[PDB]
């Protein structure tokens, strides 16, 4: 439970339609006040998705949430991309790089837990 | 019935399903600076500076509002 509970803050976020999944979507979404928590890959390739979304979320005003995690293929199952098959093993999905969140669909204590790790260590 | 010769001139031109383009969202990129934006947006009542503008020959689009926003320089 050492900071891999970001799945459950994302999973309750999806049920209240609050993930602007996708490089195009996220970049559009976080170029407004919608940017509420952001999740990034470490690096996929060629370093420029890494440059681009970081510079937009590093604006000179308060809107700087940023969380740095591992490769994208896991991350799509960490978000909602449907591969349930009513819990069956089959992965029919792809992996996203940048998920930006709006409104997080919840009141979770893990939601309480997560920002504090984002704030204090 | 008599016959079906399918007489008419052949105009089978079923279209392109908007060919997948390459890496997009090219706002601008700035070496150690804040990035400005190519392709000017729109002062609308809904669109919250997220929709860009096509740069045509002598006109600027919208895309989601399909209305020209060009003004004289
Ligand atoms: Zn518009």
């Amino acid at each position: 439970t050492i900071e891999d509970a970001l799945k459950v803050v994302l999973r309750t976020a999806l049920v209240h339609d609050g993930l602007a999944r996708g490089l195009r979507e996220s970049t559009k979404a976080l170029t407004r006040g919608e940017a509420l928590l952001v999740v990034l890959v470490s690096s996929v390739t060629e370093a420029n998705i890494i440059k681009l979304v970081e510079g937009l979320a590093n604006d000179p005003e308060n809107k700087v949430p940023l969380i740095k995690v591992a490769d994208a293929k896991q991350l799509g199952e960490w978000a909602g991309l449907g591969k349930i098959d009513r819990e069956g093993n089959a992965r029919k999905v792809v992996g996203a790089s940048v998920v930006v969140v709006k409104n997080w669909g919840a009141e979770t204590d893990e939601l309480s837990m997560i920002m504090e790790h984002f704030s204090q260590q | 019935r008599k016959k079906k010769v399918y007489t008419t001139p052949k105009k089978i031109k079923h279209k392109h399903k908007k060919v997948k383009l390459a890496v997009l969202s090219y706002y601008k990129v700035d070496a150690e600076g804040k990035v400005t934006k190519l392709r000017r947006e729109c002062s609308n009542p809904t669109c919250g500076a997220g929709v860009f503008l096509a740069n045509h020959k002598d006109r600027l689009y919208c895309g989601k509002c399909h209305s020209v926003y060009k003004v004289n320089a």
